[PDB]
RNA sequence: AGCUGUAAGUAAGCUUUGAUCCAGAGAUUUCCGAAUGGGGAAACCCAGCAUGAGUUAUGUCAUGUUAUCGAUAUGUGAAUACAUAGCAUAUCAGAAGGCACACCCGGAGAACUGAAACAUCUUAGUACCCGGAGGAAGAGAAAGAAAAUUCGAUUCCCUUAGUAGCGGCGAGCGAAAUGGGAAGAGCCCAAACCAACAAGCUUGCUUGUUGGGGUUGUAGGACACUCUACGGAGUUACAAAGGACGACAUUAGACGAAUCAUCUGGAAAGAUGAAUCAAAGAAGGUAAUAAUCCUGUAGUCGAAAAUGUUGUCUCUCUUGAGUGGAUCCUGAGUACGACGGAGCACGUGAAAUUCCGUCGGAAUCUGGGAGGACCAUCUCCUAAGGCUAAAUACUCUCUAGUGACCGAUAGUGAACCAGUACCGUGAGGGAAAGGUGAAAAGCACCCCGGAAGGGGAGUGAAAUAGAACCUGAAACCGUGUGCUUACAAGUAGUCAGAGCCCGUUAAUGGGUGAUGGCGUGCCUUUUGUAGAAUGAACCGGCGAGUUACGAUUUGAUGCAAGGUU
RNA sequence: UGAGGGUAGCGGAGAAAUUCCAAUCGAACCUGGAGAUAGCUGGUUCUCUCCGAAAUAGCUUUAGGGCUAGCCUCAAGUGAU
RNA sequence: AUGGUAGGAGAGCGUUCUAAGGGCGUUGAAGCAUGAUCGUAAGGACAUGUGGAGCGCUUAGAAGUGAGAAUGCCGGUGUGA
RNA sequence: UCGGUGAAAUCAUAGUACCUGUGAAGAUGCAGGUUACCCGCGACAGGACGGAAAGACCCCGUGGAGCUUUACUGUAGCCUG
């Protein structure tokens, strides 16, 4: 949604493996990406923020 | 400064300067009476002899 | 990180299994020196203070990524950390106590 | 726990009593050079004064001092009498030179050029020169900008706008207000007036010294009128805690997880297979391509010069005194004007506005200035005194990093011996030049030879990797051979075609060519070039419509009476 | 004729020749403005396909340059002209 | 229908780099040399020698993107002999 | 001539004949004929419009420079107020 330092120093490491804020989301590492992964609260505020 | 230009009737330009009416005098600077250049306009209101 | 007496195995080269001793390290270059390990065969000429002399063979240096101190319970190879005793420092060996080594 | 610079090891040695090294502090620091005891052809010569060593004595040597201007304290005193000039001492070190002249401020100030010539204009207040300071400088708090019912001292950014305007009305030059934003700070003098101090004067007044007081307009202050001060507390100017002040960056630094085996190999990080760590899969080395071999990374713990300069921070602060303003004060050779000039977007003239020189030369609150000649009514302001942080400009430098930047004719002129060999009297100009190998294991020994060179042997994975050392192209120089050539006229090839030799990416193949036919190179410039018109000795490398900003027009996409920041 | 010195480029020196001023002078040399300007000359790098000129009026301090028209090409449109 | 210089339009081949994907490599990469191979062209493969560590392919994207000529610059090397 | 040492200008490639013609109007290279075994050395200078120097004569450039004057425009300076 927001922000999360737990899951972001998590998931840093690995290879192939990006994460992002919904504020900060962007076309080349959604395109980039084979499969993403939301949050519900996450997939809310970008359908508000897009609709 | 005192740097200027002197026109022609057809406009064309020459540098030249405009200089003070300097006069010799002898005036009391602090200790003696001193003779020395001033101006006219300075010694009208601005100085004593 | 090693030291001039310790016994240690040879990981990489034409030796590796082979165990030794260091003779000496050299640190500026990161090549220490062990016995029995990389011979060389010099070609001696007829020094001030000795005969012409045909071959040589004495051992030659190798870098430090190439050996590996061994832990002295298990006798494995195992790497090093440190620890602190009352301001002193030691070597570990990341699998079991300390390691002791004067020559 | 090794060490004795880059540049190597011998001989000598040093080192756990803590070396070499890494930061901080300190001592020493020859000579020249602003160079400063005098001189001088820089890195040298020649002195003096006072101490000290030595000397029977000098000689010699050593240690300090001896420049010019300036500042702070003194006496002094010629043509001519005290006085001062001037001169002579004691103390201090205040300046000089070099700036990074990249940025900033002043002084002085071009021409090529464009206008398709050229002179007003433009290039351009540019380049260069000189002087100043600084880490920033400059500007700065309305005698304003504007005409709303107004506004925020200055500076900077985006717009206004290539507009308005200027212009041999040509080339071309080119604003401002308004608006949206970054940063946001108003403080002090002179004069009135009051209270003391000394001299003239007779202490009445004046002069000057000190201290308060107050510095602003729909008028402020003094006198006239009226009742309050550390409440707030602010060192970026305007005062200050100088404060226990509570991570400089917490910076040198220290710790810092996790891999084994087989195959090929000269050597594996590679292939195969089975495991592991991850707040660490950034990067670089290691005999080849490594998250788990090394240095490291994330992260944690950390001390001197330190404090982050941050939170009540002792003192000290500013808890305001409101009305009329009637009288007094409110910056003089100033404002302003004429003449000649310059700067303002403005071409010198109606110059309104702002500066320089020469001549003149005022008003004082019932005053004065501005509002693009000038007059009147209205609006705004109150010059001739000063200081002021921030936002802003540049980078010889430093620390940490980044790149659809170069990769040795590139990229700095310079990857190495670089502003060096070299050239020039001098100012100045200015190169070429990288790669053995993993490891020096850098060819013991034998043979030819005066040696250089080589042939073996040997090291090595490799020696047509041997220091003229990765790869090793072409021009050029050679040695061998298969076909061919000494009756022949030639842009040297092309189409046809016997004979001879070979045998491929195996397909109606390859090499040579007795003989026949056809046939005057390339490029540029030209009406037209085989041209006796140009250019090229050959080979290799380098070597020319690009980028920014704006306009216009096509294609694409999104939205659409709206579109867009 | 020697040794020390002096005169410097909008300048100097010249028993005068446009003569000399570091192998150069009708205005020296080095740096910078400066990538001056050049209506002039030379050059300007890979391939195939489709179409395909002009060397002419007119104005020009114009004549080996330039502007507009003519003639070429590409795309839309009108649509018998 | 398809000759073609100034010139206009169009479609393509190659070079260096970047993104993503998917691959090749000490059982030997790029470069170099040879060849009787493929494609309408620019040009692309394969095989063998040499060499001894990096390089292709697909799609898109950026350019210091292609030289035989400039009395061109720099190096090597000839001719005259 | 022999022994040692050993350049340069120039150079599109070259197996580089003559006559009469042709042709950018003066040909080793073109046409038709004539002649001519391959390769050197010593000599000569008729041609290669030979080499050398982007013609200095001539014209052009809205290119420069130097000098002249009753060319235009200015000016240091001089005279007078
Ligand atoms: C000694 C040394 C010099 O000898 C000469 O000067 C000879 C003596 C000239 O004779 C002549 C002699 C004299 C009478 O001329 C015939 C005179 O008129 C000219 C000026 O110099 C020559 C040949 C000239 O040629 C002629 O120059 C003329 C301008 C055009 C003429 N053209 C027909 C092709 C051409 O051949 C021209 C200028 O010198 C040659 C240039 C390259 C030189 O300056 C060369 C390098 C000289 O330094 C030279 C070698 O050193």
């Amino acid at each position: 949604e927001n922000e999360d330092v737990n899951v972001e120093l998590s998931a840093r490491n690995i290879p192939g493996v990006q994460v992002t804020t919904a504020q900060g989301l962007n076309v080349l590492d959604i395109t980039n990406a084979d499969s993403l992964v939301i949050t519900e609260a996450a997939a809310k505020k970008v359908e508000e923020v897009l609709g | 400064a005192s740097t200027g230009n002197r026109r022609s009737h057809a406009l064309n330009s020459t540098k030249r300067r405009w200089n003070a009416n300097l006069q010799k005098v002898r005036i009391l600077v602090d200790g003696k009476p001193k003779k020395v250049w001033v101006s006219a306009r300075a010694l009208k209101s601005g100085k004593v002899t | 990180h090693i030291k001039k007496g310790d016994n240690v195995k040879v990981i990489a080269g034409k030796d590796k299994g082979k165990e030794g001793k260091v003779i000496a390290t050299l640190p500026k270059k990161d090549r220490v020196v062990v016995e029995g390990v990389n011979i060389m065969k010099k070609h001696q000429k007829p020094t001030q203070l000795n005969p012409e002399g045909g071959i040589l063979e004495t051992e030659a240096a190798i870098h430090v990524s190439n050996v590996q101190l061994l832990d002295p319970k298990t006798n494995e190879p195992t790497r090093v950390g440190y620890k602190f005793v009352d301001g002193k420092k030691v070597r570990i060996a990341k699998k079991s106590g300390e390691e002791i080594k004067s020559n």
